[PDB]
């Protein structure tokens, strides 16, 4: 029946976690690097 | 008519059997009825073509 | 006894195609219960002889559920004749109830399945009745021993069709055949006293003709004619010989037909539930 | 008689080639693709593109 | 489940103490039929009265092992001959088996074949016997192992053919295939030659559904000296006269004689051409036939092993009609 | 670990090396 | 799968009289569940032919227990794992356990069941050995072959004398295919001789043996062949030699004579 | 490669069919694997003859 895709698997260890600073306003004074 | 026949239910028999697709169910009932009025309780009409 | 067909990764756009394939029937070699599918495969349409020919060596096999992942397949005859199940029609002519039905290879090669995921195609056959079958072989085995919706001949393979017809012919002259011949013209002669007379024998029938062209004498008294009789031997020989003659020509027939309740015709492309014989 | 001295794979050694991990509804899930990228690096050349 | 036969019966050909289950069983037509239809059926020239007495040489019993069969033929391994001769129980034994050669060999000369005197029922598995009289019982249909037999050793069976005649196919015609599932035919092979002729017994398992071409070329040589052979002790005339050339020119000739129906008698139309048709000892086909076969069912596996035997592999009996091979 | 669209924003086994 | 029939209110008697062929076959139109006596009925006389053409467009029945109600029967071809019934033997000679049943018209004097109450007809077809059905046919036409210009069976022990003609109503049931299967064989013989003319000149003993020995091994003539093909498969798909039984006689004589009934499991 | 294939293990599934010389038992398992790293990640060594 005409078959599609499924999300696919993103690793466990996925940390994008960088809306932190993206969300409204960016604190750049310690937010760093853990990115 | 109001009661030209009857009817009566049995109970359903569950029938399963194995396929190389898995399962295949095959679901039955046994039922019968009989007539009441006496003579001939129904007509036909041919009405329109 | 359900056999087992594998595939490949194919493409998304043609398993919506080959899923619409459920009552075509498929031409194995062998009879294991799991099979792959390169195995089962035919090249597009020449030689509608060859596969005829084929059509009798490799046994056949209805499917019935098919997933991305593999092919359910049931071998049709090998050892059921109560099998009841369901193919669809993909056959020119429309079949009514208590019919024999025939596989016969598609005409023109128009038809085929050309799988692009894989390079490979599936030619499934077509189903016939068995009177229209029986006609179709007999229009192609007279065209191919002419030669020493209109396909062309291979000349390769047609003196086998040629050589069985003319060994299936040659054993069938008899010395009661003589006796027989020696009738045909006090057949003629019924021929016009009587309507079914000349109904029975066709207009070109090559006998007909022949009936006022020679003469022939009573027949020579064969040897030991006082003990046994010939006319009988020839017959009896003759019902054994035609009983089995549209089989060594195209295909038997492989199942019929039977419903219930609704239409009595199955125009093509439509699903029809026959038990096998 | 003759035992059968079994073997477990995750003892092998061939084990660090492959992670091995338990999806157990993937023979209902596999009716489609899942179809996921990786990567590609990419060197900051000069020059605008 | 699978159905059964029982057929009492004489200890005469079948002996189901003597061998252990699982061997095919033969039913013997009687012979007074055979012995009539001979005096209308064995062709010119030879003898019409010699089955008769090969038959009254041998004196209701019914059955036939194949196992006591196939040693009275041309082709068996005499290990097999003297396995019958001395564990049969039965008294004057090897004298019947040598009277039952000649009864089959008339029988081919004759031309009433054996193939229709011997129908073939399925494997025995029980029997219980007083002093010379039995009733076995074998399957008709279904897989063998669907029964049960009285041993209590082995409940169930196989299916025993003396490896001696089991002749395969594929691997034999080299078809490349791969084995699956196989059928199973049991095939006579005749041979015609007067007072010098024999019969052969095989066993034949493959994938292919029609036999036909298969066997004609498996049997070339049979044929071949068959067809030549067979015409023997028929007066034939003298050369062919040339009015038996069936004129042809004749057909779309827009001017030639010509007769119109209901002046057939011996009116003025003595000007048509004479055609005399003259076949007197030619081959007929009964003269080429050379083999006959009958499919038996359907076969996994076949396996060798020990007195030579083949046990089959789930043996699945689906009897089917006889079969004529001449052409 | 299957999860729906739901956001955020040892051994000593013989061996030869 | 099984099938009832709407039995009218007959009579005393000749009710008791149907109730003596418990066996017998006839020929359904249809796989249902409702049935009734006039559709499953043929003419008591008529061409052998169209009754042969009639009976592989229908589907067989064997009639099993008739209580006065209503009878009941089960088709042949089809079935369950392949069962057991029994099934009353009509031919004229018996059938021995082991053997292949075939159903063709009465070629001999019929037999047609005259329901005078219900102003009906039944007619059976009869039961046959294939080694001697494929033979009596044969007898058949061979004794008309003669007439349109001795008959004797064997069959366990026994002989036969194939009554004489129009014993019954006429030999007239039984012309068309004398007419056919002689028209169709002569057709083949002068078809082949035409092909290949020369075939009756060469030497009866060597040469014409050498020819078709190197053959098995390595108005428009061809019309006519077309059409030849055509009719002699047609006449040989349509003359029953396919068996549909075979004789499974288990606890019983090994040979059931004519008229007694006898188990029989479906191919 | 220190983790070169991934790699997931199916259910197991049975699947039986009623004979005459007892029960075939045929047992399946569907499994799936999937290369991540970009390049190659194994090679041959034709060593020996």
């Amino acid at each position: 029946i005409e078959v599609h895709s499924h999300r696919a698997l993103f690793d466990i260890f996925k940390r994008f976690r960088s809306d932190d600073n993206n969300l409204y306003g960016a604190e750049f004074d310690a937010l760093l690097g853990t990115y | 008519e109001k009661a030209s026949e009857s009817y009566f239910m049995g109970q359903m028999q569950v029938a399963r059997t194995e396929s190389g697709g898995g399962l295949h169910l095959q679901l039955t009932q046994p039922r019968a009825n009989v007539d009441l009025g006496v003579g001939f309780t129904a007509a036909y009409a041919a009405a329109a073509l | 006894m359900e056999v087992d067909i594998a595939l490949p990764t194919l493409s998304p756009g043609d398993l919506s195609a080959l899923q619409r394939c459920e009552g075509r029937v498929v031409f194995l070699e062998t009879l294991r219960r799991h099979a792959t599918l390169r195995e089962v495969a035919l090249p597009c349409g020449g030689d509608v002889l060859a596969a005829m020919a084929a059509y009798r060596r490799r046994f056949a096999a209805v499917i019935t559920r098919v997933t991305p992942h593999r092919m359910l397949a049931t071998p049709l005859g090998v050892g059921g004749r109560g099998q009841s199940l369901v193919l669809q029609n993909t056959g020119p002519f429309d079949l009514t109830n208590g019919d024999h039905v025939c596989l016969v290879p598609p005409l023109l090669g128009d038809e085929c399945l050309r799988l692009t995921s894989a390079n490979l195609e599936l030619r499934f056959p077509m189903t016939l009745p068995l009177a229209q079958a029986r006609e179709l072989t007999a229009r192609v085995v007279a065209r191919a021993a002419e030669t020493l919706q209109l396909p062309p001949p291979h000349r390769d393979n047609a003196e086998a069709a040629t050589r069985s017809l003319v060994l299936n012919m040659i054993f069938l002259l008899n010395e009661g055949a003589v006796i027989l011949l020696s009738l045909i013209p006090n057949l003629l002669t019924l021929g016009a006293q009587d309507g079914y007379a000349n109904a029975v024998i066709q207009l070109g029938s090559a006998t007909r003709e022949l009936g006022q062209l020679v003469r022939q004498p009573p027949p020579p008294l064969p040897q030991d004619h006082a003990r046994r009789f010939c006319v009988f031997e020839a017959l009896e020989a003759w019902i054994a010989s035609a009983s089995r003659l549209g089989d060594t020509l195209g295909t038997r027939p492989v199942a019929r037909v039977c419903i219930f309740d609704g239409p009595p015709t199955v125009p093509p492309g439509e699903k029809a539930a026959v038990v096998e014989v | 008689c003759s035992t059968l001295s079994l073997v477990r794979f995750l003892e092998l050694g061939l084990s660090v080639a492959c992670v091995c991990t338990k999806f157990p509804e993937l023979s209902y899930v596999a009716e489609g693709t899942i179809q996921f990228e990786v990567q590609q690096p990419m060197i900051a050349r000069d020059g605008p593109h | 489940r699978a159905r059964l036969i029982r057929q009492v019966t004489l200890a005469d050909f079948c002996e189901p103490q003597a061998e252990r289950p699982g061997l095919v069983v033969l039913a013997l037509r009687h012979p007074a039929d055979l012995a009539g239809a001979a005096y209308a059926a064995t062709p010119p020239g030879k003898n019409h009265r010699d089955l008769e007495e090969a038959w009254l040489a041998l004196d209701r019993a019914s059955v036939v092992s194949l196992n006591f069969l196939v040693a009275a033929a041309e082709n068996a391994d005499d290990a097999l001959r003297a396995h019958v001769t001395t564990n049969y129980r039965d008294r004057r034994t090897a004298a019947r088996l040598e009277r039952f050669a000649t009864v089959l060999r008339a029988m081919i000369r004759s031309h009433v074949f054996p193939h229709r005197a011997l129908h073939v029922l399925g494997g025995l598995l029980g029997h219980v016997t007083q002093d010379r009289l039995a009733s076995v019982t074998c399957v008709a249909r279904g897989d063998q192992e669907a029964a049960r037999t009285n041993d209590m050793a082995a409940r169930r069976s196989q299916v025993h053919v003396p490896a001696c005649a089991l002749m395969d196919v594929d691997r034999e015609l080299r078809l490349g295939g791969d084995d699956g599932l196989r059928f199973a035919y049991l095939v006579f092979v005749y041979t015609q030659r007067h007072r010098r002729e024999a019969l052969r017994v095989h066993v034949a398992v493959s994938r292919l559904p029609e036999l036909g071409d298969a066997l004609s070329f498996l049997l070339a040589g049979t044929r071949v000296d068959n067809a030549i052979h067979g015409t023997d002790e028929a007066d034939a005339p003298a050369a062919p006269a040339a009015a038996a050339a069936f004129p042809a020119y004749l057909f779309n000739d827009p001017r030639s004689a010509r007769c119109p129906t209901g002046r057939l008698n011996t009116p003025a139309a003595e000007a048509l051409p004479v055609w005399a048709p003259d076949m007197r000892g030619r081959a007929t086909r009964n003269s080429c036939m050379y083999a006959a076969y009958v499919r038996l069912g359907t076969v996994e596996r076949v396996v060798r092993r020990a007195l030579p035997l083949a046990h089959m592999e789930r043996f699945t009996w689906d009897v089917g009609a006889w079969e004529e091979c001449f052409f | 670990v299957i999860a729906n669209t739901n956001l955020v924003t040892s051994a000593r086994v013989r061996a030869d090396l």
